[PDB]
Order: C-alpha cells, then sequence, then structure tokens
C-alpha cells in the first residue's frame, strides 16, 4: 500500500514534468532580445524620517500616497506624514517583538503581529479621540509573519506553523484555514481584485490559493533554499521571489513555470524584501550587505543601486501612485527615495 | 490662505507633543539590559529563574541588581526550527546558554548547538554566559558508575587536569578531571576562531544555588567595559 | 527540485564491510556542508558525521571515531560512508543532510522533526 | 496508517494540481511585455516627472 | 630694573616657535574634523576634544607677532592694546589647554570604571553645559591683568610687553595662584584617572596581556609628557615668586636666570604640537578614518 503510494506519487510527478517541458516553447530572453535597455537609474534621498529607537522590521503606505506606518523592535508603531515628516500618532505595543504592520484601505484601522502569535487590530478614528485596541485575533501556533487587510471586516494572515487563516474582525473567529507546506511561511501578497493570494515558505516553494473555497491550485518550485519575500505583479498574472540562495526569481501562473532568473558572480547575500513598480518595468530588492539593488525585469541586468544604509535593509515599499519608495533598515532609519 | 495654516500650526503641535513623549521613552528605554536564555529541555533553564525568587508562550522575567534592571526572555512557544526567529536576538547584551553535564548521550548535540551560535552571521558579536548545571547528579554518576566517558569520547583516556584549576576544599580528583574535561571540550572550540570581538563566560552550577544574578551582573559589567574601551578611543 | 537518494545497506554481520553512497541533484554541491544523521528503533535523531564544503575539515562523533570514515565527490555529486567493525549497535535508518544556507559555517536545523532538505534512508541491519 | 492517510492525500492533491489547463511560455512573455509598455507613460520613477508636480522636491 | 642680558635669547625661541606652528597647525586641523566626526556619532568625548583643538588653533594665531619681540624687530607691530590683548591669551590658552586635558581624563574614568551609572553625567548637553562654564570661568579668573599697565619703556634698552623686573606684589600673586591652580591641581586629576583607568583594566578577564601593555604604555606616555614640557617653567617661576617675597632688592638671581626664563617661557609651548597626535592620530580608527578621508579627497 505505502510502496503502491509512493510508486503512483513518482508516476505523477514525472507526467507533470513531462507536461511543463512540453508546454516551455522558448525563453524570455529570446523575445525580448529587441527592447532598449532602461538606463541607468539613479535616485537621492528626499527625507530622513528619524525617531525610532531599535530597528525597524516592517512599514506599509496608506492608501492615499502620503499616510505611512512603521514597526519597530523598541515595541512601538508611528504613523508619519511625508509631506512635511510630522508624527500624527505613535502607538505603544504590549509586545516588543513585531515582525508586520498593516494599513486598512479605508484608513481607520492598523493592524500589528509578532512573536506572541496574536493579530491586534487599533482605531485611528474614536470619538474620544484617541488610538484604542479594538480586537486581539488568536489561533495560530506559530510566531506571525504577514498579514494584509481586504476589507474593514477581513484579513488573511500566515503563521510560522506552516499555516495560512482568513479571519472575521467583528466576530473574532476562523473562517477558512490554507494548509500543505512544509516549513514556515515567510510572507504573502493579495491579487489586486483580492480572490487570490500566493505565499512562500521555507521549503523552498510557493502556493497560489483561492480565498473562498480554501485549496491550492498551483505549486511552484525551483529555488535551493528559503523564500523570504514574495509580491503581486500590477496585472495580477506574475510574482516574483527573493530566496536565501542569493538569486531572484519571476513565476507566471498560467505557465506554471519558472520564466527568469536575476543573479550574480559577486552577489553571495540572501534577498530580505522585494517589491515592484507601477509599470512592472523595475523590480527593487534589498540585500544584507547594506544596500537595494533596481532590475530590469524585461531585461534582467544590473540598472540601479540605492546606497546609504549603514545595516541590513528589511522592509521595502511603493507608493500606489508611483512618487516615491520607502526604505526601513537595521540602523533605525527610515529614507524616502525620488 | 485661512484653513491650511490653521491645520498646520496644529499639525506641528501634534508633533511636538510626540517627540516629547519619545525622548522621555528613550531615557527609560536605553538604560535596561536584554537577555536571550537558550538550552534544552532536561536542563533546569526554567529552575533557575524559579531560584531566582522574583520569577502566550513567551516567560519574560524581570529581576534588579544593584540599581540596574534586567529583563530576560525565554521563546518557548514555537517549533524545533529555530533559523529564523532567532535572528530577532541579535542586539541582546548576552545569550545564557545552560548545559546538562550529568547526561552523556546528549552532550554531542550541547557542543553541536553551541558551535551553530558561535559562528553565526548575526550573532558573531554577541557574548555568551555557559552554565554548566547538573554538578551534584555528575558527582554521583563518575564516582560509583557503570557508564564510562571513554566510551562516548575515546579522546578522555589521554587528558590530564590543567594547572590553573582550582579544586573545591573536599572532591575526588577524578571527579575534577571529568569535569574540567567537560569544560575543555566547550572551550576548545570557542578560541578557535573570532577576533577578539567576543568572549565565553564559563561558570558551575547545581539546582540550588543563589549567586547566579550576581554572576550575569559582573559578565555584563565586563562586556561593557570591553565595549566602552573600543569607544573611548582607549584601546 | 532538491532531491537526495540513498543507496546501498543491507544485510551484514558483525564485524563487516559496507558502504553507504548519497546521490544529489538540484543545486551546487560544491557550496554545501554535508551531514550524515541515523535513527535507530526507539530513538531519535542523533548526528554521526560530518565534511565540509572542500573536503579539509571533517568532523566524527566519539563513538565511531575508528571505524568508519566519509567522503565527498563534488565532479560525480556523491558522498560517500565507509562502515568498518559493525558493532551490534548501529541497526538504523541513514540519513545525509544538507545545511540550509550557502557560504556558511553552522548547521542550526539538521536534526529536527520535519525537515525539507532530508533523505529518505536505507536501512542497516547487523 | 496516519502516514498512509497522509500519503493518500498527497497524492490526491498531486493529482488534483496535474490536469490544470496551460499556455507557452512565448504568449506568457508577450502579454507580460506588452503590458509593461503600455503603462510606460505613467511611472515617475522610470520617466522623471516636472518639478513643479513632485511633492517632495 | 637692572641690565639682565642673554644671548641664547635671541637664537632659540624664535626657531622653536617656526617648529611649533609649522608642525602643529595642520595637525590641529586634523584634529578638530575627527572631534567633529566623534560629536556626529552622538558621542560626548568628541565635544571635549573639539574645544581643546579650538584653544591650540587660538595660540598659533598669536604666535607669529611674538617672534617679533624675541627678535626685537617690530615691523610695524607694536603698540599698548595689541599687546594688552595678545600676552592675554598667550598667557591663558596653556591653562585652558589643561583643563581640557583633565575634563577629558575624568569623562575616560567616568565610561571604565562605572559602566552601568551616571547616565545623565555622560549627555552631549551636559557636556557643552561644562565646557561653557569652563570658558567662561577661566576667561574670567584670568582677566585679572587685563585692568593694568602692560608697556613698560625701561632704561638700558628693551620694551617688555607684560613683565617687570622688579615686579609688583599683584603679580607675584597671579603667578602663585597660576602654579598650584594651574598645573599641579590640573594634573593630579589626570594622574589618578589614568591610575584607576590601568587598575580597572588588570582586572578585565576578557582583555589578553597584548592589549593589557599597549595600554599601559600609552596612559603612561599621556601622563609622562605633560610634566616634561611644562615642569621648568613653572619651576622656575616658583623660585623668582620666592626670592621677590623673600629679598626684594636681589638682581643677581634675575641676572642669571633671564639667559634661561624665556628658554622656559618657550620650551613650555609643546603641549600644543604633543596633544593632537597623541589624542587623534596613534590610534589606529583615527587614523584610519583621516587615511580615508584623505583618500576621498
Amino acid at each position: 500500500e505505502l510502496d503502491q503510494l509512493r510508486q503512483e506519487a513518482e508516476q505523477l510527478k514525472n507526467q507533470i514534468r513531462d507536461a511543463r517541458k512540453a508546454c516551455a516553447d522558448a525563453t524570455l530572453s529570446q523575445i525580448t532580445n529587441n527592447i532598449d535597455p532602461v538606463g541607468r537609474i539613479q535616485m537621492r534621498t528626499r527625507r530622513t524620517l528619524r525617531g525610532h529607537l531599535a530597528k525597524i522590521y516592517a512599514m506599509h503606505w496608506g492608501t492615499d500616497s502620503r499616510l505611512l506606518v512603521s514597526a519597530s523592535q523598541d515595541g512601538k508603531l508611528i504613523i508619519w506624514d511625508s509631506y512635511t515628516t510630522n508624527k500624527v500618532h505613535a502607538i505603544p505595543l504590549r509586545s516588543s517583538w513585531v515582525m508586520t504592520c498593516a494599513y486598512a484601505p479605508s484608513g481607520n484601522y492598523v493592524a500589528c503581529g509578532g512573536l506572541d502569535n496574536i493579530c491586534s487590530i487599533y482605531n485611528l478614528k474614536t470619538r474620544e479621540g484617541n488610538v484604542r485596541v479594538s480586537r486581539e485575533l488568536a489561533g495560530h501556533t506559530g510566531y506571525l509573519s504577514c498579514c494584509r487587510f481586504l476589507d474593514d471586516n477581513q484579513i488573511v494572515t500566515s503563521s510560522g506553523d506552516t499555516t495560512c487563516a482568513l479571519w472575521d474582525i467583528e466576530t473574532g473567529q476562523q473562517t477558512t484555514t490554507f494548509t500543505g507546506h512544509t516549513g514556515d511561511v515567510m510572507s504573502l501578497s493579495l491579487a489586486p481584485d483580492t480572490r487570490l493570494f500566493v505565499s512562500g515558505a521555507c521549503d523552498a516553494s510557493a502556493k497560489l490559493w483561492d480565498v473562498r473555497e480554501g485549496m491550492c491550485r498551483q505549486t511552484f518550485t525551483g529555488h535551493e533554499s528559503d523564500i523570504n519575500a514574495i509580491c503581486f505583479f500590477p496585472n495580477g498574472n506574475a510574482f516574483a521571489t527573493g530566496s536565501d540562495d542569493a538569486t531572484c526569481r519571476l513565476f507566471d501562473l498560467r505557465a506554471d513555470q519558472e520564466l527568469m532568473t536575476y543573479s550574480h558572480d559577486n552577489i553571495i547575500c540572501g534577498i530580505t524584501s522585494v517589491s515592484f513598480s507601477k509599470s512592472g518595468r523595475l523590480l527593487l530588492a534589498g540585500y544584507d550587505d547594506f544596500n537595494c539593488n533596481v532590475w530590469d525585469a524585461l531585461k534582467a541586468d544590473r540598472a540601479g543601486v540605492l546606497a546609504g544604509h549603514d545595516n541590513r535593509v528589511s522592509c521595502l515599499g511603493v507608493t500606489d501612485d508611483g512618487m516615491a519608495v520607502a526604505t526601513g533598515s537595521w540602523d533605525s532609519f527610515l529614507k524616502i527615495w525620488n | 490662505t485661512e484653513d491650511q495654516r490653521n491645520e498646520e500650526k496644529a499639525q506641528r503641535e501634534a508633533n511636538k507633543k510626540i517627540e516629547k513623549q519619545l525622548q522621555k521613552d528613550k531615557q527609560v528605554y536605553r538604560a535596561t539590559h536584554r537577555l536571550l536564555l537558550l538550552g534544552a529541555d532536561n536542563s533546569g533553564k526554567s529552575t533557575i529563574v524559579k531560584q531566582m525568587r522574583i520569577l502566550s508562550g513567551i516567560f519574560e522575567t524581570k529581576f534588579q541588581v544593584d540599581k540596574v534592571n534586567f529583563h530576560m526572555f525565554d521563546v518557548g512557544g514555537q517549533r524545533d526550527e529555530r533559523r529564523k526567529w532567532i535572528q530577532c536576538f541579535n542586539d541582546v547584551t548576552a545569550i545564557i546558554f545552560v548545559v546538562d553535564s550529568s547526561d552523556y548521550n546528549r552532550l554531542q548535540e550541547a557542543l553541536n548547538l553551541f558551535k551553530s551560535i558561535w559562528n553565526n552571521r548575526w550573532l558573531r558579536t554577541i557574548s555568551v554566559i555557559l552554565f554548566l548545571n547538573k554538578q551534584d547528579l555528575l558527582a554521583e554518576k563518575v564516582l560509583a558508575g557503570k557508564s564510562k566517558i571513554e566510551d562516548y569520547f575515546p579522546e578522555f583516556a589521554r587528558y590530564t587536569t590543567p594547572e590553573d584549576a582550582t579544586p573545591e576544599p573536599g572532591e575526588d580528583p577524578r571527579v575534577t578531571r571529568a569535569k574540567y574535561f567537560i569544560r575543555d571540550e566547550f572551550l576548545r572550540i570557542s578560541t578557535a576562531s573570532g577576533d577578539g570581538r567576543h568572549y565565553c563566560y564559563p561558570h558551575f552550577t547545581c539546582a540550588v544555588d543563589t549567586e547566579n544574578a550576581r554572576r550575569i551582573f559582573n559578565d555584563c559589567k565586563d562586556i561593557i567595559l570591553q565595549m566602552n574601551l573600543r569607544e573611548y578611543n582607549l584601546v | 527540485q532538491v532531491q537526495l537518494q540513498e543507496s546501498g545497506g543491507g544485510l551484514v554481520q558483525p564485524g563487516g564491510s559496507l558502504r553507504l553512497s548519497c546521490a544529489a541533484s538540484g543545486f551546487t554541491f560544491s557550496n554545501y556542508k554535508m551531514n550524515w544523521v541515523r535513527q535507530a528503533p526507539g530513538k531519535g535523531l542523533e548526528w554521526v558525521s560530518d565534511i565540509s564544503q572542500s573536503g579539509a575539515s571533517i568532523s566524527y562523533t566519539g563513538s565511531v571515531k575508528g571505524r568508519f570514515t566519509i567522503s565527498r565527490d563534488n565532479a560525480k555529486n556523491t558522498l560517500y560512508l565507509q562502515m568498518n567493525s559493525l558493532k551490534p549497535e548501529d541497526t538504523a535508518v541513514y540519513y545525509c543532510a544538507r545545511c540550509p544556507a550557502p557560504f556558511t559555517r553552522d548547521c542550526f536545523d539538521v536534526t529536527s522533526t520535519t525537515y525539507a532538505y532530508r533523505g529518505q534512508g536505507t536501512q542497516v541491519t547487523v | 496508517t496516519a502516514s498512509i492517510a497522509q500519503a493518500r492525500k498527497l497524492v490526491e492533491q498531486l493529482k488534483m494540481e496535474a490536469n490544470i489547463d496551460r499556455i507557452k511560455v512565448s504568449k506568457a512573455a508577450a502579454d507580460l511585455m506588452a503590458y509593461c509598455e503600455a503603462h510606460a507613460k505613467e511611472d515617475p520613477l522610470l520617466t522623471p516627472v516636472p518639478a513643479s508636480e513632485n511633492p517632495f522636491r | 630694573g637692572c641690565h639682565v642680558d642673554s644671548r641664547v635669547d635671541h637664537l632659540f625661541p624664535p626657531s622653536l616657535y617656526i617648529f611649533v606652528i609649522g608642525v602643529g597647525l595642520p595637525t590641529n586641523c586634523l584634529a578638530l574634523w575627527a572631534a567633529y566626526r566623534q560629536v556626529q556619532q552622538r558621542n560626548e568625548l568628541g565635544v571635549y576634544l573639539m574645544n581643546l583643538s579650538i584653544a591650540d588653533l587660538l595660540y598659533i594665531c598669536t604666535l607669529p607677532l611674538w617672534v617679533d619681540y624675541f627678535l626685537h624687530h617690530d615691523n610695524w607691530i607694536h603698540g599698548p592694546g595689541s599687546c594688552k590683548l595678545f600676552g592675554f591669551i598667550f598667557y591663558t590658552n596653556i591653562y585652558i589647554s589643561i583643563a581640557f586635558l583633565c575634563c577629558i581624563s575624568v569623562d575616560r574614568y567616568l565610561a571604565v570604571a562605572h559602566p552601568l551609572r551616571f547616565a545623565r553625567l555622560r549627555r552631549v548637553k551636559t557636556a557643552v553645559a561644562v565646557s561653557s562654564v569652563v570658558w567662561a570661568t577661566e576667561l574670567g579668573a584670568n582677566s585679572a591683568p587685563l585692568f593694568h599697565d602692560e608697556l613698560f619703556r625701561d632704561r638700558y634698552n628693551h620694551t617688555f610687553c607684560f613683565e617687570k623686573f622688579p615686579m609688583e606684589g599683584w603679580v607675584a600673586w597671579m603667578n602663585l595662584y597660576r602654579v598650584f591652580v594651574g598645573f599641579l591641581f590640573p594634573w593630579a586629576l589626570m594622574l589618578l584617572s589614568y591610575r584607576g583607568i590601568l587598575r580597572a583594566v588588570r582586572g578585565s578577564v576578557s582583555t589578553e596581556r597584548q592589549e593589557k601593555a599597549k595600554i599601559k604604555r600609552l596612559a603612561l606616555s599621556l601622563i609622562a609628557i605633560v610634566l616634561v614640557c611644562f615642569a621648568p617653567y613653572h619651576v622656575l617661576l616658583l623660585s623668582r615668586s620666592a626670592i621677590y617675597l623673600g629679598r626684594p632688592w636681589d638682581c643677581g638671581f634675575e641676572e642669571r636666570v633671564f639667559s634661561a626664563y624665556h628658554s622656559s617661557l618657550a620650551f613650555t609651548s609643546l603641549n600644543c604640537v604633543a596633544d593632537p597626535i597623541l589624542y587623534c592620530l596613534v590610534n589606529e580608527g583615527a587614523r584610519s578614518d583621516v587615511a580615508k578621508a584623505l583618500h576621498n579627497l
């Protein structure tokens, strides 16, 4: 029985490999062998947002391209105003070990989580006039890696216990649980239509999930170590992965196959964060050697370098109109580049 | 304009209030020392926590020595894999490593864990305070026992007690020889790498003892002394 | 897809000889440290021996210090373990394990209950 | 038995994932390139914006 | 008073002063640059260092006119107010430098002997307040001779500035106060601080014998060089004050010490060259920062 199961599994794996081999038709470089190089990209620091005490672990942009939220290991959550570098709110946290933060699209709620395995929601528009805790969500058996808002009443969470979950904030209950990874899940990103989402784990694999039914449709491999960043292309038909083997890759969902790999001989350090631009031509990544690289996705040749951080870069973000790039690092500073 | 200037002045007053609060919080924050506790299940790592009378899955203890506040953490609500959440503890003052020296069939795993911690990229500038617990059990095991440290370590038949060792008032020389052999095993891999950027402090402890917080306090004083020697151009 | 498969093993008598050969695929073979682990009936996972990238530093556990010898073959992407004087205490399942990260001198999780880059194993009986 | 059930679940997952409709890589590359060229005029990061509209100047 | 004469006068002080200015100005430039780098990183020590550097620069700005005085060649320099200001600066910068050295030593002691206390006394604001108090107090205490006659054309053939052979009682008391509260008090504190630092280092279990000795050599050098540079002139000042407070009419003593009272009031201006290298350049990190700055250009 067990031997039959193993033989059957190997046979279906062979059939899947043959189908993928047949479906492959050409290379991305051959189709992209006529476009012009993007040109040298030069960016400078425009604002230096200072005020934190310890290393910054995450950040998120509000849906106005003006407001911002930052999370630090000192145990604070500061809401900035990028235009005037003015602090709006400073929320203390019960647990200092925070690993993620989010900003609701409406702008009335802010969520956070970390090593306490609990997701906390805070309200920004209160009649009394202070930010106060609104709801604590519990049920995960491992540290929280990422959390994203769908609506004002739903949220998606990923844990280090190899699971993802969908919540209902009003009643504080779980509606669907997604399982199937072997290692810890490190990041997730929602589709533009908020109906599918992808997640990368520490087993050198990524998976696509459908929010409603609660099943896995596609699984992607190709890396040789942990994946620690993921993001969605601005059209919802591809995504990008950064791993601990000092490489980046691009995956597509309608071909179920890897498309392009960015790497260099000198680079021997991993990738911590990955984000795209508005058009989909620039890929921004941060590395353990204290700097960020700007790759041209179509040509896969490095075209920009962002330097100025004195320690490891941990978080990267881009506005919803494409007017700024925010980078945080372990030197307790946040920098805006244009 | 009118409303623009009004909202701007309200914004600056709010910003200055927040900045004052942040200055106070920094004042409070920069005067507390953080420590990370590590060990195994058989080791009595929580036992020393309760031995110190002060005493979600994260156990936090606050104690105080000579008007200096220490905050210790124990992460015990996760899975076995720990190569991802340990990177959070990179700015910690020290790592307290507890070792079960009474048993032998699991000493090699403690050696491997210590060596893995020692050679990390984000933990190569953090000092480790080593506590070899369960000395009293070791005394009984070595004295009248059938198990031999020769079988697990075939290099124990050629090692003599170093001169600098200071025996206890009354103690079998064989007990001292073996108990210092374990320490030499742990210190051999701790001095074969590094450029004097971090040190290892060993101590012998039992299941009922009191002067442990003072040991950690003295080690923290030495660590800060080294950092200040580097900082104040006095090297 | 990272893949590692063991081969060899079998049945022997006390005081015998064996050669366990581990084949690998899916990654560059000369940037990673390699280890040998085994688990016996009624026991948990335990560590035996390890070898570095080039093949200079070699580490053993004491109980097999004078008997077994490790080797790596970068050209053929293979790992080898050589057996000698098999005392009736080695009957187990043997896994060849990879360090999680390249260009790295420490292996954190190799003996975990669940680990991604670990083989299926082969059974040796003495 | 529990491991047998887990393996049976794994085989069922592979069976469910082994019958998805697929298209060629060239089509996907063409779509991505076309999208990239379609929205090239509205990316300030790639195309510098006049200094009279940049809010961080 | 009486025709004291010398031959070394027109021989050493000039060349020694040229050496001092030429090999001291750029070094204090580098010292100021490194102190600014230090204070940028929220390190209080640099503040003190910065102030020290500034003092030395002032000394150089008042040195060239003075080598005119010892050469007896004017080139339209002489005048009452010019000397009234430049002699004041010339005679106060030494004591300001000694005070800042004492401040640096005490700050170093507070950070090695007691690394977990006095968190309030080791902030930049406290440092700047202490520095301002030091400057104001030094200027106020040393402005005593600014409200007195300075230029004295004597007989024989001279026009000394800020000194008179049959000096009055006010000069004697001023000189006495300026050798028992301007040299020996701020040096004793330095010696005690470095003794304490060495004692603390001896008991450090995390320091090898290599590094635990380079420290003893450096501290001993820093203690000894100040004495070597400053002791003879203050010894002679004490002797002259004692002679005047005893038999006042005596001139022979002055007659046989003038040939070198100056050689001392000249040797003494070598701490300005000593301090920048000993406090910035010898250290490998600061020298490496200097080399990096030079490569950056």
